[PDB]
């Protein structure tokens, strides 16, 4: 319940995340703790814990050892159910005990996500430093070749340090700027910005995220402008913009893999967008784009009942970030 | 090409000449717009058009399939017995720059009946380079002096992606810088060859004004006119002997092959004057003086660089060319 103990608890919870916990205290908690045993530890008197326990007891949660994507609606909903519990804990023993309990029940990708945003958005997390995700889930930051050498080092029980090279070949001019988007710290900057300012945030979680929609515009504007500065530094032209009715010129082979789920897929050069089953038609993206530009060129956003919300004012850019993200 | 030497124009047609017209007319392919022929339809103008070089690489690759079909040269094919190239060096820096050149536009304008001419000139910026001297040290361990052909090429080391080229990947990219025949005395001697004497290049043409002045002065004074110091107009301009290179400098391979001049010039005399442009423009009124295939010894595949490295009469060295902006 002090910062040293909280930091150690988090360190332990995130250690060797693909395996059952090796810490005797956390194993005991995962075995014996009942998230519904004392609802006085929650600000919602157990409402969020009841929702998550029902999903768990009905065998409706994603299995362990499976890929996780925050953009997958149902998997995100499951991670946010655990976030919701952690976010309701009044004191650290509630936060730690629920984390230990659900670590052993829930998918590891969902758990890591929920624990990180739980620490970030709870006052109980104040003073904790989250370990870098590239050491908690290295597969998401390390190409498959190096992971295999790590797998080989483990299979052979020999220590080693292995050099990571950038993806692609020298024939690929885009490799000239791979040090930007592949930098592990740039990746942590990006994930952490979205953890700090999540698109799923609702103020019923406890507070408002000030100017979030405008900061969404700004942080990505700066990523784009910074990338273009690297291109300029490497005798490359600025990036083109995507358009739904034109080819995506530059393909990509990540040469990276999930821990569970297989290799990340590749995209060939010069492809037209295809409709994605279960997601959207390309035409839907064009219509959505058109509707956003209609608001911009009207000078107002149209509310659900048809009334106008003026955006010809300083908060207009923020409201646009709200509707665009 | 095709030329009137073609044994069967009815069947093989005229790929290259027809392609000049096909490309030249793509701005008005059906004659609907009354446009005149394109720049590709004149030898004066064809190289102005970027597509000239795409068309001529296409044609070059046709020839290359034939030249690639022969067996690679062997050590015994290439060795000039008892002739070693001990060293290749250049006296003077390899430096390029742009300077100014003027020519008259008077013939382009319309002259009035009994109104006086006025001087009207164009001033163009043209590539140029400083003079330099090859120093090729050769050891003749044959028991007598021997005629030798010195063949000098400039070859890329790396491509535009910074990838180091094999000899086989460089050879078709090499540019001819010189070819000359010279008696090599017994022993070790350094042959000196000025850049200005290249058999690949010819100087800038004398102006029309200068030719009029010289002819008029001779006719009006009853003097003989001796223009024999003037060279032919066929040949790479002296000023363009070297590629522009970069202000930061670029490194290239300077390739020197010394071959048996008695064999190469058999029937064409190694003492006779072969003019100043015989490498690509031949000898006016005479047979071509070098019996070897054009491009020798780089015109066949070199899959095994060890073969060339084991031939004492072949040597390449790294040189640097700097552009002065
Ligand atoms: C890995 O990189 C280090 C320094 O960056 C270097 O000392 C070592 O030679 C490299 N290892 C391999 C196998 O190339
Ligand atoms: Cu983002
Ligand atoms: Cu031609
Ligand atoms: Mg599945
Ligand atoms: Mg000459
Ligand atoms: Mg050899
Ligand atoms: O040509
Ligand atoms: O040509």
């Amino acid at each position: 319940s002090s910062t040293a103990h909280k930091q150690q608890n988090i360190n332990h919870l995130l250690d060797k995340i693909y395996e059952d916990t090796k810490y005797p205290d956390l194993q005991e908690i995962a075995k014996n703790f009942n998230p519904l045993g004392d609802t006085s530890m929650y600000n919602d008197q157990g409402a969020a814990a009841e929702v998550l326990m029902k999903e768990l007891n009905d065998h409706r949660l994603l299995e362990q050892h499976h890929w996780y994507s925050l953009f997958n609606a149902r998997q995100r909903e499951e991670a946010l159910m655990l976030f919701a519990v952690l976010n309701q804990c009044k004191v650290w023993h509630c936060f730690r005990n629920n984390a230990a309990y659900f670590r052993e029940q829930m998918n590891e990708g969902e758990f890591v996500y929920a624990l990180y945003v739980g620490v970030i958005h709870s006052k109980l997390g104040d003073g904790i430093v989250l370990p870098p995700l590239y050491e908690i889930t290295p597969h998401m930051f390390t190409n498959s070749e190096v992971i295999d050498k790590a797998y080989s080092a483990k299979m052979t029980q020999k220590a080693g340090t292995f050099n990571v090279s950038f993806t692609g070949t020298k024939k690929n001019k885009e490799q000239r700027v791979a040090y930007f988007g592949e930098d592990i710290g740039m990746n942590i900057h990006h994930v952490t910005w979205h953890m700090d300012f999540p698109f799923w945030w609702q103020d019923s979680y406890g507070n408002h995220l000030d100017r979030k929609g405008e900061l969404f515009f700004w942080v990505h504007h700066q990523l784009t402008a910074r990338f273009d500065f690297e291109r300029l530094s490497n005798w490359l032209d600025p990036v083109d913009e995507l358009h739904w009715d034109r080819i995506i010129r530059e393909g990509f082979a990540p040469l990276t893999s999930y821990k569970y789920g297989g290799e990340f897929p590749v995209r060939p050069d010069n492809i037209h967008f295809e409709d994605v089953d279960g997601v959207a038609h390309v035409h839907d993206m064009e219509i959505t784009e058109n509707r956003i530009y209609e608001a911009i060129d009207h000078g107002y956003i149209t509310a659900t009942d048809g009334h106008t919300i003026d955006i010809r004012q300083p908060k207009g850019i923020e409201l646009l970030g709200d509707i665009i993200e | 090409e095709s030329s009137m030497y073609s044994p069967n124009a009815q069947y093989y047609g005229s790929l290259h000449n027809t392609a000049h017209v096909m490309l030249g007319r793509q701005g008005d392919p059906h004659g609907k717009f009354n446009l005149p022929p394109g720049v590709m339809e004149h030898f004066e103008t064809a190289t102005r058009d970027p597509s000239f070089f795409r068309l001529h690489k296409y044609m070059d690759n046709i020839f290359k399939k034939h030249t690639d079909s022969f067996p690679p040269y062997t050590h015994d094919d290439l060795e000039f017995a008892g002739m070693a190239v001990d060293g290749v060096a250049i006296d003077g820096e390899l430096i390029t720059f742009f300077d100014e050149f003027q020519y008259s536009l008077i013939n382009a304008v319309d002259s009035g009946e009994s109104i006086e001419d006025v001087e009207i000139n164009a001033r163009v910026h043209r590539l140029n380079h400083k003079e330099f001297t090859y120093k090729i040290t050769v050891s003749n361990s044959i028991g007598s002096d021997h005629l030798a052909t010195f063949r000098i090429f400039l070859c890329p080391i790396e491509d535009n992606n910074g990838i180091t080229l094999t000899l086989d990947k460089a050879r078709w990219l090499c540019i001819e810088l010189d070819k000359f025949f010279q008696k090599v005395p017994s022993g070790t001697h350094t042959i000196h060859r000025s850049s200005k004497d290249s058999s690949v290049t010819v100087p800038d043409m004398p102006s029309f004004h200068s030719l009029k002045e010289q002819a008029d002065n001779a006719v009006n004074g009853g003097h003989d006119l001796d223009l024999s110091a003037y060279e032919r107009s066929c040949g790479i301009p002296d000023r363009m002997l070297l590629p522009k290179s970069k202000p930061e400098g670029m490194e290239f391979n300077l390739f020197v092959a010394v071959t048996d001049g008695v064999k190469d010039t058999e029937g064409h005399n190694g003492d006779h004057d072969h003019g100043g442009t015989h490498a690509q423009c031949g000898v006016h009124g005479e047979a071509y003086p070098d019996n070897r295939p054009l491009g020798y010894p780089l015109e066949r595949r070199i899959p095994d660089e060890r073969v060339f490295d084991g031939v004492p009469n072949i040597k390449h060295v790294v040189v640097k060319i700097v552009h002065h902006p």
